[PDB]
C-alpha cells in the first residue's frame, strides 16, 4: 500500500491565526491513505520520497499585493518550520482570479509533517473543494 | 425505470437491477429474488437523478461571507448561494451595489444578480446625494405654488422659491 | 469700465449640497471690476458678449469615474439652468491630478447670471486659489 | 397664471406681467392696456416651463449613430436620446449587449438601460454556446424518454442517451 | 462693432472627409458678430489681432491612439492651411472622455479664414453644441 | 505494469461543441499505458488512486474574460459530469500569454474516465503538442 | 495701442537650470504688442487688467509623474515669484502626450512680469512653435 | 535697510525710500521731508521679506479635511499644511499607513512624511497579524521556560510549548 | 560518415555502424557483414540530420486560423508557419495590418513579420483616409492646371481650385 | 506664372498681378506700369509654392535631441527632423531599436521608421546573445567537420562536437 | 528503488550563456536517487517513463516580454533539443512577480538527459532553492 | 537542558538523552553511559536553536546583484540579504533610490529600508536639480548683502542680485 492523500477546501480552512490552512479530510474527494492528518498538517508514518502538491485559488478586488504560497516542514527536532517549496504571485495587476499550483519531491521520514500557508491568505477563495487543496504521495 | 446489469452472487444469473431515485443511492444491489435497496442519502449529501451510486455525493458547496444560501443542502439537490442584500453578483464575485452620483438617479434598485442602474436627471429633475436608492426627483415647482423663483433649479439642486 | 472678474478657489468653495462651486471675491488675486455676485453665481449687470473661463484642479486615488465641469446659465425668466460650456472627462484612467479649462464667449443680461458645477465636486481639490477659479471679461 | 416684473420699455412706468406658458415664449412685452403676448415656439426650438424669454430654447440635443430619439423636439421638451437594439448605456455611451459564453446562462436580456445578465448553468442544466439570448436548458433527461445512458452532461454540453 | 463669434457643435459636425469641422451658427447659443462663415470657416472681414478658441470633446471605448486637435489659417495668398494652435492627446490610455481646449491670439487679415481639424475625427462626441465649439474675438 | 499515460494538443482538440477537449494519442509524445481513450477522455481499465494532470496554454488580444480550465469525472452511474480540480483565471489584466497547470490524487473505479474543459475554449492556444496536454499516473 | 502678446516655443525654450520657459518673440506667429520681453518675461508697460494664457505640449514614454506648469508674477517689490494661475497634472498614467492650458485675467502694474515654467520641464515636447506658447492681452 | 527707488507721487523728482520689513507693507512711500511709511499687515496676510508691496499677501493656503496647520497664518508667512496622524504625504495628497501583512512587521512606523515600513520576519520571529505598529517579536523559546516543544512556529505564527 | 558504437548479436563482436542521414532512421542496427538499414521516414514525421533514431520525430507543429504553412512537413523537416495576407507576426500572434488614418500615409505595406509603417504626410501631400495601402499623394496642383485657388489643402484632405 | 487679383493700393482700380514663385514672396505689389517685384526669402524663412504672401512662412520646424535634420531650411522648404541611427519612429517620438533575445535572431534592422525585426530561430539554427544585430546562424554541423556529437545544441545555443 | 530527484536553485543556476540552468544537486532540500546529474541536466540510468517537473520564480520592474520556461530531452542519437512541456507566459501585464510549474509524464531511455531553459532567464529570482527548481520521478 | 527520548541499542533500557545547542547537531545518540555527542555544524550549515537534528540546516540563502550580505552563513544562523547603497527594499526588490525633482529637495537620504524623501521646497528655498541628495536650499538673500534685487527666485532657481 503506497502512500497517498489528498485534501480539500472546506468551511473551516481559513483560520485567519496565521497558522496554516486546514482542510477536509474525510467526506467528498478528501482522502488519507497510509498518511494522516493534524491540525492542517499532513502526518507521516512511513518515511520516504513523496511528491507534495498544492493549488490555492486567488481572487479579489483590485489590489501586500505579493501573495505567498508555500508548503513547509516540520519536525519535533527543530522549533521552527522549513520551506520546501514557495511561489510569490501577485496577480492583483475590478475583478481578478489566479490560481497557484505547486509540487515537488522531498524526504520525509515518521513523525514529520507538511503544512501549507498562504500570507495573505485572506485572497483564497473558496467554492467547493476542487480549486484548493493538498495533497501527497510516496514515490 | 432505468436499470443496470449484475450477477447473482450465490449463482451467476445476469440480473437486471433497478438503479434508484433522486434522494437514494444503492445500497445494495439486486439479487435474484430482491429488488435493488436504495437507502436515503445521509445528512449532507445528495443524488440529484435517478442514480446507481454506491455512495451519494457531497454537499460541498461553500458560501463566502457576501453570499447566502439559495438553497439548502438537500437529499435531491446540493446547496447553492447568491449574493446578500446590497450586493450583486460579478465575475464569481459578490461587489457593492454602485451609487447614482449628484445629477443622475436610480432607474432600478441593485439586486443579487443585477448593480443599481442609474439616469442622469432628465430637465425638471434632480438629486443632490450620491445614493443607491434615490431617484431624480421633480424640482419644487413656483408657479404651482404661487411663488416667485429665487434661485433655479438644475439635475443636482432644487430649485428655489421666495416665500 | 469693461467688466472683468476673476474668482478664486477657497475653503468654502466645495459645499456638498448639489449646487455651484462658491468663490472668493475680493481677497488674494480676487476681483470684481463692473460685475457682481452673489452665492457663486457672477451676476451680470452691463449686458453684452462675455468670454467666460473656469479651472477645476482634479485629483484623487484610483477611481464616479467621469467628471463634468460646466458652466451653467440662471435667468430668472426661465426656472433652470441652461448648459453653455461643458466637459466630460475621465481621469482615474495611484494618485492622478488632472485639470480641467472652459472658456467661450457668450450673451448675457442685465440681471442673469453664470455659475460653476463639477460632479462629483468632491474630486475638486483646493490648495491655494491659483488652481480652481472662475472669471469673465466683456469683449 | 404666474406673473413677471417689466419696467415698460420706454414709458418707464414700472408693471406686472403675465408669463407665457410652455410652448410659447414672450412675443410682446406686456404694456399699460394690453397683456402679455405669447408666440407659440418656432420648429426646432421649445419651452417645457412658465417662462419670461424673449426666444425658446434651442432643440439643441443630438443622437449618435447607436441612439435613436426617446422623444422628438416638441414645443414643450426637447429631443432625448436612447440606445438602440442591441446596445446599453453605460458612462454616456452605447456598448453592445454581452453574451453568455459556454456553461453559462441569460438570466435577463439586454435593454436600453442594462446589460445582458449572465448566471453559471446550475446543476443539471446547461449552455453549449455563447449567446445574448439562450437561456440554461435542463439536460435530456434519459429516464423520462425510457433509454439508458450514454455520455453524462454538462453545464456546457447536453446528456446523450442512445 | 468688436467682433466676435461662437460656434457650436451641430449635427452636420463631423463629414468625415479629413476636411475642418462644420458649425452651426445661428441657433441657440451659436452667433456672428462681425465675423462671417463658409463651410466650416470664421472669414475675417476686419484685419487685427484676434483670441481664437475651440473645445472638443473626445471619448471612446478602449483604444489611432494618438489626437491631433488644431487651429489653422487659410489664406488665399499661399494653397494650403497654416498651422497656428495645435494639441496632441493620447486619452485612450472600458469607456473615457477628455476634452481639448485651445486658445491664443492671432493676426488675421481681411479675407483670412480660420478653421478647426480633429485626426481622427471619429472620436469627437457631439452631445448639444456645448462641448465642441469654435470661436474668437478682436483683441 | 503501472497505468501512465500523457496525451497532447492536437489538430482536433478544440472541437468548440462545448463538450471536452480531444488529444493525441499515439504520435509524438503521446502515449497510453493500461489506461484507454475515448472522445477525450481518459479512460480508467484498473481501479485505483491515480495522479491527474492537465496544463493548457492561454494567449490573446486585449480582454466573459475569466477562464475556467477543470478537470472532471464521468461515471456510467450518474448523468452528469463531476468537477474534480478546477482553475479560474483571469489572465487578460496588447498580446498576452498565460499557462494554466493542474493536478491531484483522485480514486477512480473501472469504466470511468476524466476529461478536460476549458471555457472559453477559444483562448487554448495550440502550437506543438507540448504547451496543452492532459496525463494521468496511478500512484 | 491694446496690449497684446503671443510668444512660441523655440529651440532655447528649454534652459534645463530650473527657471522659466523662454520663447520666440518675433519669428512665424509670435509678436509683441504695447508689451515687451526679457529672458522669459512678458514685461508690462501700461498698468491694467490682462487675460494672460499658456499651454504647453507634454509628451513622454511609460512613466515625477506628477507634472506642475504654471503661470508667475514677478515683481521688484517682492524677491520671490507668486503664483497666478497653475495646473497639476499626471499625464504618464507606451508613448503617451497630453497637452495644459492656463487661463485667466490678472492685474499688472508697469514693471511687473508674467513667466511660465514646468517641472519637470524634460516634459515638454518642442515641435513647432504652435504646441507650447505663451501670450496676453489687455481686458 | 535695504531700499527702492520711486519717483514722487506728483512732485516728479526722483527718490531712495526705505523698503518696508517682513510683518508690513508700504502704507505710504517715502516723500521729500518724510521716510516711508510701513504698516503691519492686516489680519490672514503676510510679508515674509523686506518689500516694497502696498498691500500683503494673501494666507491663500488651504488645507483639506486630511491634512493640519504645520504653521498657522501670521504677519510673515503664509499658513503651511501637513498630513494628520495616520496618514503621510505622497504627490501632494495624504494616504493612509500602510499596515504589515503576517509573516512581516514594522521596522518603522508611518509619519507626516513616509509610510509605514515593514520587513519579512527574520527567522526564530513572527509576527500572526495585518498591523501598522505590530513588530516581528521572537518565538517563544521552549527551552529557556523548561518546556518541551509542542508546535514549531513560523513568520506568521508563535511557537508552542506543552 | 558518421558512426555509432553497436555490438554484433550473434557473436559480440564490437561493431562500428553507420548512422543515418536527413529523412531517414534507423530501421536496423549494423551486423558484422551488412550496413545500417536506413528506412525512409513514414508520412508526417522528419529527421532534419544524420542520426541514429530508431524512429522519426513526428511533424508535430499546428498552425491557427490566421496562419498558413509557410513549409510543409517533409521528410527532412517539420512543418512551420507564417501569417496570412492582411496579419503580421507579433510576440507568437498574427495581429491585423494597422491603417494609416487621415492626414498620414503608408511608406510601407506590411508584411507576414512588419506591420503597415506610416508617416504623416508631409506640405503639399494628403491623405483623407484610414488605410492601410493609401500613400501620401499630392495636392492638387492648381497653378499648373492654370486655375485658381479655391480652398487650401492640407495633411488630410485635397487642395481645390475653381474651374 | 499664376497671378493674383489687387486693388490699387491707393489709386483704387483693380488690377491682375503676377504671383510670387516659390523661394520668394511679395515685395511690392504690381501697380499701374511696373510688374509685381518677387524679393527671395530672407534666412530662416520659405515658400514651398506660388504666392502672393507679404511675408516667407518661417522655418519653423524643431529637431529634438533624438532627431537629426532630414532636410534643411531652404528657401523653398521647411527643415524635417527624423530618428537618429539608432532610433525608430513611432506616434511622434524616436524609440531605441529593440533587440532580439536568446532564441531569436533579427530577420530586420531597425531603421528611422522601422524596429528590429525578429523571429524565433528555427530548427537547426541559433542565438545565444541578447542583441539588434545579430541573425540566427546555424548550428555547428559536427559530420561535416567529421567530429562526433558532444552536446545537442538548440536554439539559444551552439550544438558542441568534441 | 524508484528512481527520483529533485535540484533546487543555487548561486549559479544562471549562466547567461544561452545554454540550460544549473542546479544544487546534494545540499539542502536538493538529492539524486537512481538518477545522474551532468551540466543541468537530469541524466537517465534507467529507461521507463518519468514525471518531470520544474518550477521558476519569475519577477520584475515593469516590462520579449514573454517569458519561455520549458523542459527539454537531448538523445545522443540526435544533435538538437526536442522540446517536452513548455510554458509561455506575459507575466509583466512597479513590481511584480510570477511562478511558473510545469509537469508531465515522458519516456525516456538510459543515456538521454532532460534540461530546463528559460527565455528570457534574466526573469529568474533566486532566493533559497524553494521557488525554483527541477526534478523527476520514475511511475 | 533539553532532551529527547532514546533506547540504549545493546540493552533496550529508555534513555533520556540531551539535545545539541546552537551550533551543533547530534552526531550520535547518547548511550547509558556517556552523553549525547554534539558536533559542530560544517561549514555552509547552521542550526540557530536547541534541536536534535542529525544535519545541521544548509545556509540555502542567496543574495541578487543589487544586495549584500547582511549576516554571513555562520554555525548559529543563515546568511541574510540587504540592498547595496543606492537601492532600497520594496517588495522583496532592491530599487533604485528616486531623485527629488527641480522644485523639491530631500528631507531624508534613501536607505536600505526606505526610498528617498522629498518634499516641495518651501518658501524662501529652492532646488534647481533632479537630486537624489540636495536639499531645499535658501534663497541668496539680496538685502543681506546690500545688493538691489535683479529676479526674484522660485522653489527651483536661486534668486539673483545686482552687484
Ligand atoms: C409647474 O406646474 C404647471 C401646472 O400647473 C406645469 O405646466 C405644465 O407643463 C407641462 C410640461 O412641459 C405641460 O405638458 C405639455 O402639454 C401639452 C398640451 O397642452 C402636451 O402636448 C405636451 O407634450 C407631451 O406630448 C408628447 C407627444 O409629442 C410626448 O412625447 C410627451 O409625453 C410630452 O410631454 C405636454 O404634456 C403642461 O401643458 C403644463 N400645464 C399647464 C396648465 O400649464 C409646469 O411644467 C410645472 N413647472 C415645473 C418647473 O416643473
Ligand atoms: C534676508 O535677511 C534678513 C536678515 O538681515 C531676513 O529678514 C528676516 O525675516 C524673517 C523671516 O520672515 C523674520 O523672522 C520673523 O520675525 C518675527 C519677530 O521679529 C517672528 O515673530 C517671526 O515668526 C516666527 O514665529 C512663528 C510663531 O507664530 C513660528 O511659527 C515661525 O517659526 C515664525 O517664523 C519670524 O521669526 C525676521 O524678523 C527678519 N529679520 C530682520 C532683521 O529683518 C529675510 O528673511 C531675508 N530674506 C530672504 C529673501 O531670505
Ligand atoms: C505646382 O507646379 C509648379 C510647376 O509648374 C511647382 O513649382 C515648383 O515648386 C518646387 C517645390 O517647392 C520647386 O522646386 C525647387 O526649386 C529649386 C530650384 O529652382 C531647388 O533648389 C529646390 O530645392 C531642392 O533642393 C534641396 C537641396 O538643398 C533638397 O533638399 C530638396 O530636394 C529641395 O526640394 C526645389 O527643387 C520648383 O522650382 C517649382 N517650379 C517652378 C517652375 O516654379 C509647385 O510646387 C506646384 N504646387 C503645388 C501646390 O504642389
Ligand atoms: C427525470 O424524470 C423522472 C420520471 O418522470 C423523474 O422522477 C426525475 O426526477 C427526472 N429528473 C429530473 C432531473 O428532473
Ligand atoms: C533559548 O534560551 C537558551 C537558554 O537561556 C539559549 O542558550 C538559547 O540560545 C535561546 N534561543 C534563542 C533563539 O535565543
Ligand atoms: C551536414 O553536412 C552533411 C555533409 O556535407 C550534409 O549531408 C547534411 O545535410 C548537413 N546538415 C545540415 C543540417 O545541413
Ligand atoms: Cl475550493
Ligand atoms: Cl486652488
Ligand atoms: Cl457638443
Ligand atoms: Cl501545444
Ligand atoms: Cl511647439
Ligand atoms: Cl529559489
Ligand atoms: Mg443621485
Ligand atoms: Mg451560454
Ligand atoms: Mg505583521
Ligand atoms: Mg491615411
Ligand atoms: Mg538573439
Ligand atoms: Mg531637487
Amino acid at each position: 500500500v503506497n502512500p497517498a492523500a489528498h485534501l480539500t477546501g472546506a468551511n473551516s480552512s481559513l483560520t485567519g491565526s496565521g497558522g496554516p490552512l486546514l482542510w477536509e479530510t474525510q467526506l467528498g474527494l478528501a482522502f488519507l491513505r497510509g498518511l494522516s492528518y493534524h491540525d492542517g498538517a499532513l502526518v507521516v508514518t512511513k518515511a520516504g520520497y513523496y511528491y507534495i502538491y498544492s493549488k490555492v485559488q486567488l481572487g479579489g478586488v483590485g489590489c501586500a499585493s505579493t501573495i505567498t504560497h508555500g508548503l513547509y516542514k516540520r519536525t519535533p527536532r527543530y522549533p521552527e518550520e522549513l520551506e520546501l517549496l514557495v511561489s510569490q504571485q501577485s496577480p492583483c495587476g475590478r475583478v481578478w482570479w489566479d490560481s497557484s499550483f505547486l509540487g515537488g519531491v522531498v524526504h520525509l521520514e515518521a513523525g514529520e509533517e507538511v503544512v501549507v500557508r498562504v500570507l495573505d491568505e485572506r485572497l483564497v477563495r473558496l467554492r467547493d473543494g476542487t480549486r484548493s487543496y493538498f495533497g501527497a504521495f510516496m514515490v | 425505470t432505468p436499470t443496470y446489469p449484475w450477477r447473482d452472487a450465490e449463482t451467476g444469473e445476469r440480473l437486471v437491477c433497478a438503479q434508484c431515485p433522486p434522494g437514494t443511492f444503492v445500497q445494495r444491489p439486486c439479487r435474484r429474488d430482491s429488488p435493488t435497496t436504495c437507502g436515503p442519502c445521509p445528512p449532507r449529501h445528495y443524488t440529484q437523478f435517478w442514480n446507481y451510486l454506491e455512495r451519494c455525493r457531497y454537499c460541498n458547496v461553500l458560501c463566502g461571507e457576501r453570499e447566502e444560501e439559495a438553497r439548502a443542502c438537500h437529499a435531491t439537490h446540493n446547496r447553492a448561494c447568491r449574493c446578500r442584500t446590497g450586493f450583486f453578483a460579478h465575475a464569481g464575485f459578490c461587489l457593492e451595489h454602485a451609487s447614482c452620483p449628484p445629477g443622475a438617479g436610480v432607474i432600478a434598485p441593485g439586486t443579487p444578480s443585477q448593480n443599481t442602474q442609474c439616469q442622469p436627471c432628465p430637465p425638471g429633475t434632480f438629486s443632490a446625494s450620491s445614493s443607491s436608492s434615490e431617484q431624480c426627483q421633480p424640482h419644487r415647482n413656483c408657479t404651482a405654488l404661487g411663488l416667485a423663483l429665487n434661485v433655479p433649479g438644475s439635475s443636482s439642486h432644487d430649485t428655489l422659491c421666495t416665500s
